[PDB]
C-alpha cells in the first residue's frame, strides 16, 4: 500500500466502488442501450411515443423560410425569395398584422399558397454570434487592486452613464464612448474588462482583432458591419476589442501591395464607429500593449475618446494584490505582507499571482498543508530572481 | 451517470462519508424496488411497442437534413440537402443534448419535423495532431534529467493524478511550461514521454506549420487547435519550435511577418485572455528563447520555465549506454575514453555517434562493433562543426 | 461634375456632408469604400451599377462614398 | 548618412564580427594553400585556378610572391585585396631594413601586416580585407618558418596548415601524415603532391593546375625557387608509381 | 552508376540477401529508400535492376497517377498496393512521383 | 470548388484520351500560347505525343511570307 492519505480513504473508496456497481446494475436492469439514431431516454420518449408528437404533427404545418424583398402598395402584397426554390408575390395570412412585416426580414410561408404566417430572427454568421458573452465572468472590482484612478475613469466612461443617465443628461454631457487601455503586459487590462463585463447590465461582445482577418476579400468588413448591426438591435451593448493592434495597423501602402485588406476592414470599423450612420448606444473598449501602431484615424476622439495608462503597481497596490490572491489559501496566520511587497521590486500582477502559486508549490513539495512565511520567501526567490533574465 | 455532487469538503472527511452513504442507501432502496417490480412484471412488452409507436411516427423514408438554428423552443430551421430552408417542429423523443447548429438531423419525409440526429466524423483534426504512444520509448530511455522530469511531472501529471493536493490548499496548477535550451538536449523527448505516460489527449504542432500561405489561415488553425482541446476532456498542447512563430516582434518589418504577428496575437489571447481556458495545459519548446515576445512567456501565460543543460560528464555515460544498449559490442569498447573528452557533446550527437558506428560495423560485415569504429565515428560526427577557429577566441 | 473633400483626419469632412443631407432634399445615398468590395467576382460592380441606377430612377440625387480611398487606389 | 551605412565594424548580439565571418567564408572557395615546414626548407603548394588554354604565361609565378630576399607569401581570397596587402608587406620590409640594416624577421613582418588588417576591422567603416595569407622565411631567431593570417588579424605558426578550399580535408591528412621534426624537403614535397592530389578532386595533378615554392638556405644565403614543369611532372610520375607499387 | 549501384546494394541487398546481420547486430532493418535528383537519371533503371537482382516483385505506381478523380482513389490505391505487396512476399514498390502528393 | 470543377474537366480529358484501342481514327490537336503552363499529365505518352514549335519567322520564312502575301 501507500503511506496513508487519510483515515477514511478506504471507506470512501469502498462506498464509491459499490456506488459504481449499483449504478451499473441499474443500467443493466433498465436497458437504456445507446441508439445511433439520436433518440431520447425511453423514459423520455415521453409525449414522444405519443400524445404530443401525434398532436403536434396535425395542427402545426411546415412553414417555409422566405426572405421578403419588397412590400408594394399599401395593400398587402409581398415579394418573397424562397432560397433555391423560387420567387413569388404573396399575401399575409390572418395571424400576422401588417406592421409586423418589414422589407428584408425572413418570413415563414406555407407550402400551398405561400402566404406569410410568422416572422423570424435575422441570419447572423455563426462566427459572429459566439462573441456574445452569454455567461458572465465572476471577477469583480474588489479583485482589481493597485489601479484606482484608472478603474475610476473606466467606470465613469463604460459603466456609470448607462446605469444613471440622468446625471449626465441634466448637465448636458454626452459621455465618452471609447477607451484605449494600454500598459505593460500583465498589468490589469483584460481583468478590468472582465470586471466591467461582469458588473455591466447590457449586452457584451468579445471581439479579438485576430478574429477579423479573413481569407476571402471583403469578408472582414462584412463581419464588422454585421456585428455593429447586431449590437444595434440590442438596447445597449459593450464591445471589447482585444489586441486591436491586430488590424489597426498604420497605413504604409507603397510599391507592391502589402496588408491592404486588413486596411479596408479597419476603415470599415472606423466608419462604423464615428461616421455618417449614427452610432447608437454602444460603448467600445480596446486593449493594446503597443498603442503607437494604431492609425491616426482610429486613435482620434470620436472613436477612442479616453486613454487610460496602466502602470506597474506601487508598493501599496503590490501588497493589496498579494492579499487578494492569497485569500482562498490555507495560509499561516501572520505574514508581514508588507515584507513580501518590499522584497519584490517593480513587478506586475502576473508576477504576484505566480508568487502565490509558487509558494503553494513549495508548501506541497514539503508535504505541508499550511503555507508559512518561508514558503513565500522561497516563492519570491524562485519567481523574481531565477526568472529574471527573461 | 448524472449522479449528485456530494459538495461536502470534497476531501476525505466524515461529511463526505455521510453524503455518499446516503446516496448509496437510496440507490439500494431503488434497486430493491426495481428488482421487485421486474420480478412481479417484466414490462418488456410495455417498453416494447413504444419503439413501434415511435417508428410509426417517423416514417420509413427519413431524410437527413442539416439543422441551422434552434429557436430555443422545440422548433428549428432545418435545411434540406438541396438548399431549401424549412421551419419545422422538434418532437418529444429527440435527445436534445445532441442538438447544436450544424448537426446532421433526421427529418420526416412529409413534414420534415425533427425526429433524430446522427453521429459525425471524429477527424476535423483530432487524428492528425494526436500522437498516441511515442514509438521511441517511455521514461526508461530518458536519463540524467531527474530534476527537470520532476518539474514536468508536478506541472502536468500531478494535477491529473491527485487533485487533492492542489485542491486542499486552494491553488490551481501552473498554466504552461516552456522548455528552453541548447539544441539537442531533451525537450521534445521529455514532452513525448510525459505524453505517452499520462492519461489525456496530447497534441503536437510545429511552429512552421502555422505559417500559412493564405491570409487568415494561421489564426484559424490556432483557434481550432484550442477548440478541439476542450471537446476532449483534459488535454495537453505542445507547440514545438515556437521560435519560428513567436519572435521579438520587431515592428520595422514587411511582408508575411505581419501575419506571423497576428497569429501570435491569437495564441496570446487563447493562452490567457477574456474567457476561461477550461482544463488544458500548454507546453512549448524553443532552442532560442531570448527572442520570444514578452507577452507570450509572461507569468500568467507560462508560469514554469525550464532550462535544459547539456550532459556534463556522467549523463554522457548514461546516454551512451542507453543507445549502445541494443548492439553486440566487442570486449574492447573504451566507452569512458570516448566520454572523457570535454568536446561539449550533445544528446543528439550521442545518438548520431551510436548510429554511425553501428552502420559502419554493418558495412564491414563484422558481427560486432569495435572501439576503433566508435572513435572513428566520433571523429566523423564532430567533423560537422566548422566555424572560424582563432576568431572569437 | 462631382466633388471630393480631402483633409487630415477629423478636419470636418463627414460632418459637412451630413449637414448637406440634413438641408438638401434630393435623394441621398450613403456608402463606404469597403462596402463595395465583395468576395464574389463581379459583385462590387453590380453594387455600384445598381446604386447609380436607383439614384437615377429616384429623381435627382447625391451619392456619398465615404472612405473613397478604399477602392480608388 | 545613417540610412545607407552598413556598419561593417560593429558587434553582433553574441560578440561576433559578421563582416569578418563572411570574409573568412570567401576564402573557403579560392584556391587551396598548403604549408609544410621541413628540417631543411619550407614550401607553399597552392592550386593554379587560372586554367584556360587562352591565358598567357607571365612573371616567375602566379600566386607566390617575394617580399624580401628571404621571405615569400601566397594568397587565397580576392586577387585585388591580395595585391594591396602584398604591396604594404613589401613596404614594411623595406622600412624595417632602412631603420636597422637587418632583414626583417618573420613574425616581425607577419604581425605588422596583421596589425594593419586588425586596425582595419576595428574602426573606419570600410569592409575588411578578404584575404588569408601563408608566409615562408628564414631569420636568425627561429630559422625556417611558416605563418598564416586571417581577415581578423590573428596569425599562427604552423608546422603544417591549409587555408582555402577543402581546408578541413587537407589539414586532416596533414595531421595523419606529418612527422614532427622527421621530414626532409623531398619528403615534404612528396607529401604535398599527395595531399593536393586528394584535394584537387577535379582530375589529377596536371602539373599545370598547381603551384609549388621552396625556400632554402644555400651558400649561406637564402634561395627562392618556383618549380618548373619538368620537375613537377616527374614528381607526379614518382607519386603515381609509388601508389601503384603500394597497391 | 558504380557509386549509386554500390550504395543501393549496401542499402537494400543487405536487408534481403542477408537478413540475419541486422537481427544479430540489433540494428533495425531499413524499411525503404528515397531517390531524388534531376529528371532522367536512371532512377527507374536502378529500381528495376535491384528488383530483378533481389528476386522480388516490382509493383509500380506514379504519385501523379495516384492523384485520380474518385474520392479516396489515393487511399484505395495505397491500400491495394500494400495488400498486393503483402500477397507477394518478395516485393519492392516504386512510387514514382511522390513529390506530387 | 471552381478550381475543383476545372480539375474535374481536365481529369476527364485525360481519362478519355487514355480510353483508346489504337484502332480508331479519331485524332486530337490542341493549340496553346504557353506550353510550360500546361500540366505534365497531358504531355505523357499515350496522350499528346507531338509538340510542334511555330517559331517567329526567320529570313527565309520572312521572304516567303512576304512574297505569298504580296
Ligand atoms: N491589479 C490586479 N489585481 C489582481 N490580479 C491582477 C492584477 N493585475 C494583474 N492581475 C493578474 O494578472 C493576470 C493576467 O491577466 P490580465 O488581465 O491582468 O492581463 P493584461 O494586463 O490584460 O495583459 P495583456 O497585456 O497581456 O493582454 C490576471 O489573471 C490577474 O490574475
Ligand atoms: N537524456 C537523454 N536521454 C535519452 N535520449 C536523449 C537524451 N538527450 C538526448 N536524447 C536523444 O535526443 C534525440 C533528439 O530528440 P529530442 O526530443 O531530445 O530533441 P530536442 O532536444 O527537443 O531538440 P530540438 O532542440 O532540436 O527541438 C532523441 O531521439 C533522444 O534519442
Ligand atoms: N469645423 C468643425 N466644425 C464642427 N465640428 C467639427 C469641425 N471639425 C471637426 N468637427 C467635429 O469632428 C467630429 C468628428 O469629425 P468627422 O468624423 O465629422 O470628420 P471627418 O473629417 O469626416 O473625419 P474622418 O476622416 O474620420 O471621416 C464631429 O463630431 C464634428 O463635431
Ligand atoms: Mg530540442
Ligand atoms: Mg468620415
Amino acid at each position: 500500500k501507500t503511506y496513508g492519505q487519510s483515515t477514511y480513504s478506504r471507506q470512501i473508496k469502498q462506498v464509491e466502488d459499490d456506488i459504481q456497481q449499483l449504478l451499473k446494475k441499474i443500467n443493466e436492469l433498465t436497458g437504456i442501450k445507446e441508439s445511433d439514431t439520436g433518440l431520447a431516454p425511453p423514459a423520455l420518449w415521453d409525449l414522444a411515443a405519443d400524445k404530443q408528437t401525434l398532436q403536434s404533427e396535425q395542427p402545426l404545418q411546415v412553414a417555409r423560410c422566405t426572405k421578403i424583398i419588397n412590400a408594394d402598395s399599401e395593400d398587402p402584397k409581398y415579394i418573397i425569395n424562397v432560397k433555391q426554390f423560387a420567387k413569388f408575390v404573396v399575401d399575409l395570412s390572418d395571424q400576422v398584422a401588417p406592421t409586423d412585416i418589414e422589407e428584408g426580414m425572413r418570413v415563414g410561408v406555407d407550402r400551398n399558397k405561400y402566404q406569410i404566417h410568422i416572422p423570424l430572427p435575422p441570419k447572423i454568421d455563426p462566427t459572429v454570434t459566439m462573441m456574445q458573452v452569454e455567461e458572465k465572468p465572476d471577477v469583480t472590482y474588489s479583485d482589481v487592486g493597485g489601479c484606482k484612478e484608472q478603474i475610476e475613469k473606466l467606470r465613469e466612461v463604460v459603466e456609470t452613464p448607462l446605469l444613471h443617465p440622468e446625471r449626465f443628461v441634466n448637465l448636458g454631457i454626452e459621455p465618452p464612448k471609447g477607451v484605449l487601455l494600454f500598459g505593460p503586459p500583465g498589468t490589469g487590462k483584460t481583468l478590468c474588462a472582465r470586471a466591467v463585463a461582469n458588473r455591466t447590465d447590457a449586452c457584451f461582445i468579445r471581439v479579438i482583432g485576430s478574429e477579423l482577418v479573413q481569407k476571402y476579400v471583403g469578408e472582414g468588413a462584412r463581419m464588422v458591419r454585421e456585428l455593429f448591426e447586431m449590437a444595434r438591435t440590442k438596447k445597449a451593448c459593450l464591445i471589447f476589442f482585444d489586441e486591436i493592434d491586430a488590424i489597426g495597423g498604420a497605413r504604409f501602402d507603397d510599391g507592391a501591395g502589402g496588408d491592404n485588406e486588413v486596411q479596408r476592414t479597419m476603415l470599415e470599423l472606423i466608419n462604423q464607429l464615428d461616421g455618417f450612420d449614427p452610432r447608437g448606444n454602444i460603448k467600445v473598449l480596446m486593449a493594446t500593449n503597443r498603442p503607437d501602431t494604431l492609425d491616426p484615424a482610429l486613435m482620434r476622439p470620436g472613436r477612442l475618446d479616453r486613454k487610460i495608462e496602466f502602470s506597474l503597481p506601487d508598493l501599496e497596490g503590490r501588497t493589496h494584490i498579494f492579499k487578494i490572491h492569497a485569500r482562498s489559501m490555507s495560509v499561516e496566520r501572520d505574514i508581514r505582507f508588507e515584507l513580501l511587497a518590499r522584497l519584490c521590486p517593480n513587478s506586475t500582477g502576473a508576477e504576484i499571482r505566480s508568487v502565490c502559486t509558487e509558494a503553494g508549490m513549495f508548501a506541497i513539495r514539503a508535504r505541508r498543508k499550511i503555507a508559512t512565511e518561508k514558503d513565500f520567501l522561497e516563492a519570491v526567490n524562485k519567481v523574481i530572481k531565477s526568472y529574471a533574465k527573461f | 451517470a448524472s449522479k449528485l455532487p456530494l459538495v461536502t469538503p470534497h476531501t476525505q472527511c466524515r461529511l463526505k462519508l455521510l453524503k455518499l452513504e446516503r446516496i448509496k442507501d437510496y440507490l439500494l432502496m431503488e434497486e430493491e424496488f426495481i428488482r421487485n417490480q421486474e420480478q412481479m412484471k417484466p414490462l418488456e412488452e410495455k417498453q416494447e411497442e413504444e419503439r413501434s409507436k415511435v417508428d410509426d411516427l417517423r416514417g420509413t423514408p427519413m431524410s437527413v437534413g442539416t439543422l441551422e438554428e434552434i429557436i430555443d423552443d422545440n422548433h428549428a430551421i432545418v435545411s434540406t440537402s438541396v438548399g431549401s430552408e424549412h421551419y419545422v417542429s422538434i418532437l418529444s423523443f429527440v435527445d436534445k443534448d445532441l442538438l447544436e447548429p450544424g448537426c446532421s438531423v433526421l427529418l420526416n419525409h412529409k413534414v420534415h419535423a425533427v425526429i433524430g440526429v446522427l453521429m459525425d466524423d471524429t477527424d476535423p483534426l483530432v487524428t492528425v495532431m494526436k500522437v498516441e504512444k511515442a514509438p521511441q520509448e517511455t521514461y526508461a530511455d530518458i536519463g540524467g534529467l531527474d530534476n527537470q522530469i520532476q518539474e514536468i511531472k508536478e506541472s502536468v501529471e500531478l494535477p491529473l493524478t491527485h487533485p487533492e493536493y492542489y485542491e486542499e490548499m486552494g491553488i490551481k496548477p501552473p498554466k504552461g511550461v516552456i522548455l528552453y535550451g541548447p539544441p539537442g538536449t531533451g525537450k521534445t523527448l521529455l514532452a513525448k514521454a510525459v505524453a505517452n505516460q499520462t492519461s489525456a489527449t496530447f497534441l503536437r504542432v510545429v511552429g512552421s506549420e502555422l505559417i500559412q500561405k493564405y491570409l487568415g489561415d494561421g489564426p484559424k488553425l490556432v483557434r481550432e487547435l484550442f477548440r478541439v482541446a476542450e471537446e476532449h476532456a483534459p488535454s495537453i498542447v505542445f507547440i514545438d519550435e515556437i521560435d519560428a512563430i513567436g519572435t521579438k516582434r520587431y515592428d520595422s518589418n514587411s511582408g508575411g511577418e505581419r501575419e506571423i504577428q497576428r497569429t501570435m496575437l491569437e495564441l496570446l489571447n487563447q493562452l490567457d485572455g477574456f474567457d476561461s481556458r477550461g482544463d488544458v495545459k500548454v507546453i512549448m519548446a524553443t532552442n532560442r528563447i531570448e527572442t520570444l515576445d514578452p507577452a507570450l512567456i509572461r507569468p500568467g501565460r507560462i508560469d514554469r520555465k525550464i532550462e535544459f543543460p547539456l550532459p556534463d560528464e556522467k549523463t554522457k555515460k548514461r546516454i551512451f549506454q542507453i543507445h549502445t544498449s541494443r548492439m553486440t559490442l566487442a570486449d574492447d569498447v573504451t566507452l569512458d575514453d570516448l566520454i572523457m573528452a570535454k568536446d561539449d557533446l550533445s544528446g543528439a550527437d550521442i545518438k548520431a555517434i551510436c548510429t554511425e558506428a553501428g552502420l559502419m560495423a554493418l558495412r564491414e560485415r563484422r558481427m560486432k562493433v569495435t572501439n576503433e569504429d566508435f572513435k572513428k565515428s566520433k571523429e566523423n560526427v564532430l567533423y560537422k562543426k566548422q566555424e572560424g577557429t582563432p576568431e572569437g577566441l | 461634375k462631382g466633388v471630393l473633400m480631402y483633409g487630415p483626419p477629423g478636419t470636418g469632412k463627414t460632418l459637412l456632408a451630413r449637414a448637406c443631407a440634413a438641408q438638401t432634399k434630393a435623394t441621398f445615398l450613403k456608402l463606404a469604400g469597403p462596402q463595395l468590395v465583395q468576395m464574389f467576382i463581379g459583385d462590387g460592380a453590380k453594387l455600384v451599377r445598381d446604386a447609380f441606377a436607383l439614384a437615377k430612377e429616384k429623381a435627382p440625387s447625391i451619392i456619398f462614398i465615404d472612405e473613397l480611398d478604399a477602392i480608388g487606389t | 548618412s545613417r540610412r545607407y551605412d552598413s556598419r561593417t565594424t560593429i558587434f553582433s548580439p553574441e560578440g561576433r564580427l559578421y563582416q569578418v565571418e563572411y570574409a573568412m567564408e570567401a576564402i573557403g572557395h579560392a584556391g587551396t594553400c598548403l604549408g609544410i615546414l621541413a628540417n631543411d626548407g619550407v614550401l607553399l603548394a597552392a592550386e593554379r585556378r587560372n586554367i584556360h588554354k587562352l591565358l598567357d604565361e607571365v612573371f616567375f609565378s602566379e600566386k607566390i610572391y617575394k617580399l624580401n630576399e628571404d621571405m615569400a607569401c601566397s594568397v587565397a581570397g580576392i586577387t585585388s585585396d591580395a595585391n594591396v596587402l602584398t604591396n604594404e608587406l613589401r613596404l614594411i620590409a623595406q622600412r624595417y631594413l632602412l631603420q636597422y640594416q637587418e632583414p626583417i624577421p618573420c613574425e616581425q613582418l607577419v604581425t605588422a601586416l596583421c596589425d594593419i588588417k586588425q586596425a582595419y576591422t576595428q574602426f573606419g567603416g570600410k569592409r575588411p580585407f578578404g584575404v588569408s595569407l601563408l608566409y615562408i622565411g628564414w631569420d636568425k631567431h627561429y630559422g625556417f618558418q611558416l605563418y598564416q593570417s586571417d581577415p581578423s588579424g590573428n596569425y599562427g605558426g604552423w608546422k603544417a596548415t591549409c587555408i582555402g578550399n577543402n581546408s578541413a580535408a587537407a589539414v586532416s591528412m596533414l595531421k595523419q601524415d606529418y612527422k614532427e621534426g622527421e621530414m626532409t624537403l623531398k619528403s615534404a614535397l612528396a607529401l604535398a603532391i599527395k595531399v593536393l592530389n586528394k584535394t584537387m578532386d577535379v582530375s589529377k595533378l596536371s602539373a599545370e593546375k598547381v603551384e609549388i615554392a621552396t625556400l632554402t638556405r644555400e651558400n649561406g644565403k637564402t634561395v627562392i625557387r618556383v618549380l618548373k614543369q619538368k620537375e613537377v611532372e616527374q614528381l607526379i610520375k614518382k607519386h603515381e608509381e609509388e601508389e601503384a607499387k603500394a597497391e | 552508376l558504380d557509386k549509386q549501384i554500390k550504395e543501393i546494394k549496401e542499402v537494400i541487398e543487405l536487408p534481403v540477401k542477408h537478413p540475419e546481420l541486422f537481427e544479430a547486430l540489433g540494428i533495425a532493418q531499413p524499411k525503404g529508400v528515397l531517390l531524388y535528383g534531376p529528371p532522367g537519371t536512371g532512377k527507374t533503371l536502378l529500381a528495376r535492376a535491384v528488383a530483378h537482382h533481389t528476386d522480388c516483385t516490382f509493383i509500380r505506381v506514379s504519385g501523379s497517377e495516384l492523384v485520380q478523380k474518385f474520392i479516396g482513389e489515393g487511399a484505395r490505391m495505397v491500400r491495394e498496393l500494400f495488400v498486393m505487396a503483402r500477397e507477394h512476399a518478395p516485393s519492392i514498390i516504386f512510387m514514382d512521383e511522390i513529390d506530387s502528393i | 470548388g471552381a478550381d475543383r470543377e476545372v480539375q474535374r474537366i481536365l481529369l476527364e480529358l485525360l481519362n478519355q484520351m487514355d480510353g483508346f484501342d489504337q484502332n480508331v481514327n479519331v485524332k486530337v490537336i490542341m493549340a496553346t500560347n504557353r506550353a510550360d503552363t500546361l500540366d505534365p499529365a497531358l504531355l505523357r505518352p499515350g496522350r499528346l505525343d507531338r509538340k510542334i514549335e511555330f517559331p517567329l519567322p526567320d529570313r527565309r520564312q520572312k521572304r516567303l511570307i512576304f512574297s505569298t502575301i504580296t
